[PDB]
């Protein structure tokens, strides 16, 4: 059956939060 | 004939995906005073409060617009191996369908 | 009373659908009225797993495929209760549905009981009622869990009394001692809607093929 | 206890005492009313006791014996009332008839 | 009467074997019907438990290949400001036409991810339907 | 007749159960006393019943008057009945090793004509049950409430030749050394039968008892073992 569901990660997922001096020096 | 899964596949609920942050077109079905209580086809009312603004238009069979914000509100507690369940939907009223 | 027994009481046993139950719903029916709606997995019961087609977006999806067979054996047992007159008794503690499930009792001769359970009411009836009192043939649970989300006492009190148990269970809750369990939405109006108009039209189509059969006997 | 034998038979005295006073009373037995049962006994048996029931009474065994016994099922042992488990199907059957009159209304000196 | 440990064996087995052993003179109304339309599982109590280590629930997330698609869509162009109605049960947002599109292309075309959005916005637009970034 | 001792009330006989309310008669109940102690005053009874065919109960009674303990008792006993599947109508099926809470209980079936060589309430509650031939050892604490529980859940959760036979879908055929290489077939599945055979094992990973292997071996000294002792 074609409509049977699939095996996959999450595409909704938000990325996770970050902190406003994350990727800074 | 049709199966479960292409009706899964097919509905509008889920078509719809994650349901926050989703316009929806509720009904309403019981008035207590000023809380309406909405049905957007999920398994679970709304329960609003009646606007201040054309509160009156507000009646029993009204369509309303409503922002979906959680179809079930749960909540895991300390010392719990299970959610506890509200058993209600969390929206926000928007206005009357025109 | 031999001939009468063989002809009445044993006769709809030898056929696997006696009072055509299998044409009163379908999958389609059920998923127009939402009973494939469960809980979200945070509030899932383990045993309630093998009902579980899957989890969409956190909220659990009730097989409606299982929940087909389930009903359809529920039914029958139901319709076969129903035609040997015997005593049944409904039971939910959710009190948006107990007008309805009153007058669905009052409407298909059968009984309700949809206010507080008291202590002993099944295991202590006879100093409840009286020493003759007959207890319900057939109990059906429409919701099995009462307001503080735990099972009803009257499934373990019925478990006690060796009274077999019907009963909707939804993904929070624990089929292991209703004897006929049917998987699906129990909080949805149109699911439960959908299942009072089942159990009282089948319950109604038994009395009145008992009826007629008790008349067809008397007649030849 | 008063069996329901006794509470027949008692009727049965009432009526034939009833009739007794009437012939007494000189009144037709026909139309003689509870009424003129008190009347009567009053004067017969006068009584100027203030308690107004340690008076001389002759009232229909209905008013006097408490007896009450009602049956909740048949012989079959089907209860007759659909809310029978509730153990108060009166009262409960009263606030579901309530209860659907304010449905109906909403889809719509004394004490 | 029958026993009342609910908790051993269930209450067919336990009447069936009440009324062998003599203890119970007649059968209930109910033990024919059950013997002939006996449930799928037979109902004996059995405690829940908690899980531990690596024991998983077997319960599987629901996915379908439109949902990558609809996630893109709902990150790009947002939620339709056109309403949901979930009683209709043939209702067509616009992220259902999207896919819709989106699948057709893919089936008359190459498959190249994002020529395959572009061109379907290109066609949505084309058809009349406004689809704001 | 006096009980397990001249001045116990343990073993002695309550006589049938009262009628119950439902209107079932139990004439062919017998109960027995397996403790009495006192609640410090009201009286705690541990009664079991048991028409001695299978069926056979077990309950407690709490009151003032040790008389109401043992009514009490004996009719909530009567609503609690077990039914326990006797191999032969004389025996268990099968060895059965339980450990309820701190007591343990190993039980062995037996041929017939064995007796029963049990602990004295373990010989009560196998009169009142039907079973005639057995051996049990009871280790741990020897608490006879969790003597009792222990033992009639054992009872209750023994396999039949029947059931093993339908689960594995084969013949399950006994062999008797008095009847030489005879193979009597006890048990056959109601469905069909499997036609590839059990695994062979050369080994089996069975958990041993050490009481069971040093008696065999001839290392089991003990002189209060095998006593001559009256029939029972
Ligand atoms: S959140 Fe990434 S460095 Fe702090
Ligand atoms: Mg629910
Ligand atoms: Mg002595």
């Amino acid at each position: 059956n074609e409509d049977l569901p699939i095996s996959m990660e999450n595409p909704y997922k938000e990325p996770l939060k970050k902190c406003i001096l994350c990727g800074k020096h | 004939v049709e199966s479960f899964a292409s009706m899964l596949r097919h509905s509008p609920l889920t078509q719809m995906g994650p349901a926050k942050d989703k316009l929806v077109i509720g009904r309403i079905f019981h008035i207590v005073e000023n809380d309406l209580y909405i049905d957007f086809g999920g398994k679970f009312h709304c329960v609003c409060r009646r606007p201040e603004v054309d509160g009156e238009k507000y009646q029993k069979g009204t369509r309303v617009r409503l922002r979906l914000l959680d179809l079930e509100l749960t909540s895991r507690f300390l010392g719990a191996t299970t959610d506890t369940t509200v058993l209600e939907a969390n929206a926000v009223l928007l206005g009357i369908q025109e | 009373s031999t001939d009468f027994n063989d002809k009445i009481l044993n006769e709809p046993l030898k056929h696997s659908d006696f009072f055509n139950v299998k044409e009163l719903f379908s999958v389609r029916s059920l998923f127009d009225a939402r009973v494939h709606l469960g809980h979200k997995a945070g509030c899932r019961h383990r045993f309630m797993e093998p009902y579980i087609f899957g989890s969409r977006l956190d909220h659990d999806i009730i097989d409606l495929e299982q929940t087909a067979t389930h009903l359809q054996l529920a039914l029958n047992f139901t319709a076969h209760m129903a035609y040997r007159k015997g005593i049944i008794l409904f039971i939910s503690r959710n009190r948006q549905f107990s007008y309805l499930i009153e007058n669905m009792a009052r409407d298909c001769g059968e009984y309700a009981h949809t206010r507080y359970f008291r202590g002993g009411m099944l295991t202590n009836a006879r100093l409840l009622f009286g020493p003759t009192v007959r207890l319900p043939d057939l109990i059906i649970f429409l919701h099995t869990l009462n307001n503080i989300f735990e099972p009803h006492v009257a499934v373990r009190d019925a478990a006690k009394m060796n009274i077999p148990t019907v009963g909707i269970v939804d993904t929070n809750c624990n089929p292991c001692l209703i004897t006929y369990p049917v998987p699906g939405n129990d909080d949805s109006p149109l699911a439960v809607h959908l299942y009072c108009r089942l159990f009282q039209t089948a319950i109604t189509r038994a009395k009145e093929k008992r009826q007629q059969v008790e008349a067809l006997y008397r007649l030849q | 206890t008063y069996t329901e034998d006794f509470i027949k038979k008692q009727i049965e005295e009432f009526n034939i005492g009833k009739r007794h006073l009437a012939n007494m009373m000189g009144e037709d037995p026909e139309t003689f009313t509870q009424e003129d049962i008190d009347r009567a006994i009053a004067y017969l048996f006068p009584s100027g006791l203030f308690e107004k029931r340690a008076r001389p009474v002759m009232k229909h065994p209905e008013q006097i014996f408490p007896r009450q016994r009602a049956i909740q099922w048949g012989e079959d042992g089907r209860p007759f009332h659909y809310l029978f488990y509730t153990g108060k199907q009166s009262y409960y059957s009263l606030m579901h008839d309530v209860y659907g009159m304010l449905l109906n209304l909403e889809k719509h000196g004394s004490r | 009467a029958g026993s009342r440990l609910e908790t051993v064996g269930s209450i067919f087995s336990r009447t069936r074997d009440l009324v062998r052993a003599g203890v119970l003179k007649e059968k209930p109304l109910w033990f024919d019907v059950y013997d002939a339309f006996p449930p799928l599982r037979e109902p004996v109590f059995q405690r829940p438990r908690v899980r531990y280590g690596k024991a998983k629930a077997p319960i599987q997330d629901i996915w379908y290949h439109e949902d990558r698609i609809r996630a893109k869509f709902y990150s790009v162009y947002g939620s339709g400001q056109r309403a949901f109605d979930l009683f209709n049960p043939n209702f067509k947002s616009t992220c259902q036409r999207f896919v819709e599109k989106y699948t057709e292309l893919q089936k008359l075309g190459e498959t190249d991810e994002e020529k395959l959005f572009v061109e379907t916005g290109k066609a949505l637009l084309a058809e009349g339907v406004i689809l704001r970034r | 007749e006096r009980g397990w001792s001249g001045n116990s009330w343990g073993g002695i006989s309550l006589g049938p159960p009262d009628p119950g309310p439902c209107g079932e008669t139990y004439e062919d109940f017998d109960t027995r006393i397996l403790e009495v102690r006192n609640v410090f005053k009201s009286i705690r009874v541990l009664v079991a019943v048991g028409n001695g065919k299978g069926a056979a109960g077990f309950s407690i009674g709490k009151a003032t008057d040790r008389m109401d303990a043992f009514r009490k008792a004996k009719n909530r006993a009567v609503h609690h009945l077990h039914y326990i599947e006797r191999y032969e109508d004389h025996t268990i099926f099968h060895d059965i090793s339980l450990r309820f809470k701190r007591t343990h209980i190993k039980m062995k079936k037996q041929p017939k004509g064995y007796g029963l060589r049990c602990h004295r309430a373990i010989i009560t509650i196998c009169r009142l049950i039907g079973i005639k031939d057995m051996y049990a050892k009871v280790s741990g604490s020897i608490n006879m409430l969790s003597l009792t529980q222990g033992l009639f859940r054992g009872l209750s959760r023994q396999e039949t030749h029947q059931q093993l036979a339908d689960k594995k879908g084969l013949h399950v055929v006994e062999i008797r050394e008095e009847c030489g290489p005879l193979p009597i077939v006890v048990a056959s599945p109601r469905g069909p039968l499997r036609k590839d055979p059990e695994p062979e094992d050369e080994v089996p990973d069975v958990k041993l008892d050490w009481e069971d292997v040093k008696t065999a071996q001839g290392m089991k000294r003990s002189v209060w073992s095998n006593l001559k002792r009256a029939a029972t």
